């Protein structure tokens, strides 16, 4: 129900499991615990925080597969060709594409343009107004440093 | 009996076309030492004028010919000067044995003894070594890189 | 209408990939209506523009030692010509799936989409090399006894010959299969010898 | 059978090098069992900066403007008309001479090709220009004296009139060189009009 | 009293083929230069070759070279620096706390 004290709330999320009276104390930053008592009612806390705890972490669970499952995605399309090509293993060496196209190319200058001249102007710009942030913090930071 | 591989024959060559600037087919007696050094061999001045060369240009000039068999003659002597020799010298320089040894001492005393040397190649060593904000060049680290050569891993 | 269309982009389509399966059996060819050209959308591609200012200057200088037309043609016969010199043997049975990418007026308008079709070909990269690429969980190479077992049993049980041709052409970099240079030699930067 | 791909080759022929000028000489592979023509490769190509990025290319494109009358196959009118847009001219026989270089028809097969081969003359770039920079000592400026004292003596020994003229045009930043910047009057891009 | 002449000899050794890159890289520089400035007098009246500025850049080619040149520059340094800075901080921030 929205928001509760910063205190108040403790004792029913102790007393939830019941938890022995005697063998756990409050403090204002320290909690004490003893022995005993404390250790495998913190294990059976697993089986039982369900809900918000679990689905904070699931939540994450999501958030991360959802990004990053990756590895059996593409592999059924590549693995067909690799039987397109396995059947015919004893051909594949002679071919075409192979190296005609390279030694040239640390003598040219100013090479891939097009592309990066529809780049460019993004490029120098947001370079720039990136070494403006990543200036002045750190950087004026050095003297609060000395 | 002992004799120069092939090898040997084309190092010394690779190197004396470059030197014989003239076309001569032929070197001066000066440059008898700094070829050998090229080819990396390290003999004395006085091992030099042990065999016939010389300080000065402009006496006698000598062959491949002429090379070649003083080149056979320095691949048989022992006496150049170990690591042994060097390591017996640095021990009075230091004025209590740890290596490292004070710039300005290992100055005064190269000018005045031994071959001597040159303002400049005492200048350009001591620039080309370790000098730290004490002045401690420590003598055997020294040697052997005197023993390794002109080149490390830094293309410098 | 349209049919003029289809008259170039018969010449022009073929392109992706009407006789195919000339060696091996056949397997179901690309289809030919022309709305079908959103599955020859397949992945492998990259696209370019006109203007070369001195980049692919390179064509200007390599010409002499392979031309056809002067003008600026390399058209159906010469293939059968210049080909012999630059790589594989070609038969009666692959004929246009050997020329499969370019099967006709190579313009220079068109050289782009020969180019492009570097990048595309037969699923280059994104299928040919991420293949044996997606089998381990890091910087892998391709666990060799392994790949002997799926090739003698999974699903089409292969045959003696392709395998010792195979092991003397092995790249085995140390207890496990380099598939990925075994493939990606034909790329990368650092010989310059065939191919073309 | 096994027939087809060699009977369409004798094609290429006919709007390249063999009618226009057979030097360069080609040669057919393939034997009756099509495997076996794959020795017969080219290997091997680029030494240093051959067709150099400023100079070869604006000259192919340019082509439609030398070919005055559209056809391909400039005359000695093409040409005349030509330099006459640029600026100054050669005589008939100056010109004549270069018609002669060719084995005739100036078109776009022969013209091209006989550009083609022509490497050699110049020295590359760098190669000029590293010449005062392999010589001062490790970055200053070289003394117009030591070059003047070189010139005249140790090597081919240039005349009073060669040398003082060559001199002249030079940027002397207080008696030495600024050996790059007249290394580029030497060469860069500049001097027109001289073919083609 | 002796010390030490092999030494010395030692130091002399490794010192001169080190210098001597120069003096042989200037043998060839000085024949690149020899031919260039007779090359540059004799091939100013040929029949094909200077062909160059004074009709040719109606085209494009040399167009954009010079001003990228002068423009690329700054692509690099604001790249190169963007790279650099924010590691330094990480090793600077570990050491302020």
């Amino acid at each position: 129900k929205g928001f509760v004290d910063a205190k108040k709330v403790t004792e029913a999320v102790l007393g939830a499991i019941q938890l022995d009276a005697n063998d756990y104390r409050l403090g204002n930053t320290k909690v004490f615990f003893r022995a005993g008592v404390l250790g495998r009612l913190e294990e059976m806390r697993d089986d039982r925080l369900g809900k918000i705890v679990t689905w904070l972490q699931a939540w994450i669970r999501w958030y991360l597969s959802k990004k990053e499952f990756k590895k059996l995605q593409e592999q059924r399309v590549a693995l067909l060709v690799i039987q397109r090509n396995l059947r015919k293993f004893l051909t594949l060496r002679n071919w075409l594409w192979y190296k005609l196209y390279i030694k040239v190319k640390p003598l040219l200058t100013m090479a891939k343009v097009e592309d990066e001249l529809k780049a460019l102007e993004e490029k120098l710009k947001k370079a720039l107004e990136s070494l403006e942030k990543e200036e002045k913090v750190r950087k004026d930071i050095e003297v609060q440093n000395v | 009996m002992a004799d120069l591989k092939a090898a040997e024959v084309e190092k010394a060559r690779e190197h004396f076309e470059i030197y014989d600037w003239e076309g001569e087919g032929k070197i001066d007696a000066r440059d008898l030492g700094d070829l050998l050094r090229s080819l990396d061999c390290k003999p004395t001045l006085a091992m030099v004028k042990k065999n016939g060369g010389s300080d000065k240009r402009g006496e006698k000039k000598l062959t491949l010919e002429e090379f070649l068999p003083i080149f056979s003659q320095i691949k048989k002597e022992k006496e150049v000067g170990t690591l042994e020799d060097f390591m017996e010298g640095l021990k009075v320089y230091d004025k209590a044995e740890n290596g490292t040894m004070l710039a300005a001492e290992l100055a005064h005393v190269l000018l005045s003894l031994g071959e001597r040397l040159t303002d400049i190649e005492c200048e350009e060593i001591m620039r080309v070594c370790d000098e730290d904000d004490d002045g401690f060049l420590k003598y055997e680290p020294f040697v052997k890189t005197i023993i390794a050569g002109p080149f490390p891993d830094e293309g410098k | 209408m349209g049919d003029e269309e289809k008259k170039e982009k018969k010449k022009k389509s073929k392109k992706k990939s009407e006789e195919e399966g000339g060696d091996a059996a056949p397997a179901p060819p690309p289809p030919k209506p022309p709305s079908q050209k959103r599955r020859a959308q397949r992945s492998g591609s990259n696209v370019f523009a006109m203007f070369t200012q001195h980049q692919v200057q390179e064509f200007k200088e390599a010409f002499q030692l392979i031309d056809q037309d002067k003008d600026g043609f390399i058209s159906k016969n010469d293939i059968r010509a210049t080909f012999d010199s630059l790589g594989r043997l070609c038969t009666e049975q692959e004929l246009d799936s050997m020329v499969a990418e370019a099967p006709g007026p190579i313009n220079f308008t068109m050289f782009l989409t020969i180019f492009g079709d570097r990048i595309a070909g037969t699923d280059e990269e994104d299928v040919i090399v991420n293949a044996f690429n997606l089998f381990d969980e890091g910087e892998g190479k391709c666990k060799e006894e392994t790949l002997k077992r799926s090739l003698t049993t999974w699903g089409e049980k292969f045959s003696q010959d392709e395998v010792e041709e195979a092991l003397s052409e092995a790249p085995i970099d140390g207890n496990g299969l380099i598939d990925i240079k075994k493939f990606a030699q034909i790329l990368t930067k650092g010989a310059e010898e065939e191919g073309a």
